[PDB]
């Protein structure tokens, strides 16, 4: 039962994460249909609140205009 | 379910709960007879073992009434379509058989013709299950039922952002916050006629829960009526 | 004519040579009156319990 973050909610079935709006976007032609299943088919997952893309890099759900940080390791 | 009410005792007896290896309910089922449960093809795609609990009312508590039936075999419809939930129907035959009792009785299958003419033309039906109580809410620990008006087809078709094949039908509200939701799939949609409940649909899929301008969509059982029979021959 | 009131049939109403003919779900059997259904069992499908 993962502990969600400011701006993500808890999907006690998970089936909803697959459909999160992703920051550097470009949407599928058809959303993962798993998202329309009314079954509780997966484990709880924090997924974005409506109106919050997930910044690909900083694992988070921000407003749209905030999708932008560059990573490198050492 | 999203807003309706708990089924009082005796109220939703054909209700079945499919449960995972951890005893967590993940779908429903309608009790058709002592050895048979009607569910949605798609609740069973993950593949791992699961059981069947008839008789439950509160899930945070065991307290007599319940009973877990081991599935002896499952018959997924063979033209199902993950991509679009077409033919989202499947029967389960229990190893051991259900002991009808208070809170545990089956629902009747209607006669196609009579169903299409007299049943599906009733104003509503009754969806029911242990599903989360809000689109982004949690699973309900208590069994809930909801009366949902039949929605007309094109009306259904044009409101959905996805295909409404004739193996499926629409039910709910345009705007009212009442609908079935995650955790509810494979549950019963039974239409009542003079104090008798006939299985008329299975809880299939749907865009969100209670979303304005959207209905919940159900498997049109009245079109797998013969399918359901042959399905109960399995020898 | 079934369409007046399901031909006053409690369950499946139908028409045979311009005569409504009632019928029932498995578990039931048609009362003599040809309209109703008598559960030929303790847990006929469709009736709730508390009863
Ligand atoms: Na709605």
């Amino acid at each position: 039962y993962p502990e969600c973050g400011e701006n993500e909610w808890l999907d006690d079935c998970g089936t909803q994460k697959p459909c999160e709006a992703k920051c550097n976007e470009e949407p599928p032609e058809e959303e993962d249909p798993i998202c329309r299943s009314r079954g509780c088919l997966l484990p709880p997952a924090c997924v974005c609140k409506d109106g919050f893309y997930r910044d690909t890099v900083i694992g988070d759900c921000v407003r749209e205009e905030e999708c932008d940080q560059h990573e490198i390791i050492h | 379910i999203v807003g309706g009410q708990e089924c009082k005792d005796g109220e939703c007896p054909w209700q079945a709960l499919l449960i995972n290896e951890e005893n967590e309910g993940f779908c429903g089922g309608t009790i058709l007879s002592e050895f048979y449960i009607l569910t949605a093809a798609h609740c069973l795609y993950q593949a791992k073992r699961f059981k069947v609990r008839v008789g439950d009312r509160n899930t945070e508590q065991e307290e007599g009434g319940e009973a877990v039936h081991e599935v002896e075999v499952v018959i997924k419809h063979n033209r199902f379509t993950k991509e679009t939930y077409d033919f989202d129907i499947a029967v389960l035959r229990l190893k051991t058989p259900i002991t009808f009792r208070m809170n545990v009785a089956p629902a009747c299958l209607p006669e196609r013709d009579w169903a299409e003419s007299t049943l599906m033309t009733q104003k509503t039906g009754i969806v029911s299950g242990f599903g989360r109580t809000h689109e982004k809410g949690r699973q309900s620990t208590r069994l809930k039922m909801l009366e949902v008006p039949y929605v007309d087809r094109n009306s259904c078709k044009l409101s959905s952002s996805f295909i409404i094949t004739q193996n499926m039908f629409c039910a709910g509200y345009d705007t009212k916050q009442e609908d079935a939701c995650q955790g509810d799939s494979g549950g019963p949609h039974v239409t009542r006629f003079k104090d008798t409940y006939f299985v008329t649909g299975i809880v299939s899929w749907g865009e969100g829960c209670a979303r304005k301008g959207k209905y919940g969509i159900y498997t049109k059982v009245t079109a797998f009526l013969k399918w359901i029979d042959r399905s109960m021959k399995t020898r | 004519l079934c369409s007046l009131d399901n031909g006053d049939c409690d369950q499946f109403c139908h028409e045979e040579q311009n005569s409504v003919v009632c019928s029932c779900a498995r578990g039931y059997t048609l009362a003599d009156n040809g309209k109703a259904c008598i559960p030929t069992g303790p847990y006929p499908c469709g009736k709730q319990t508390l009863e």
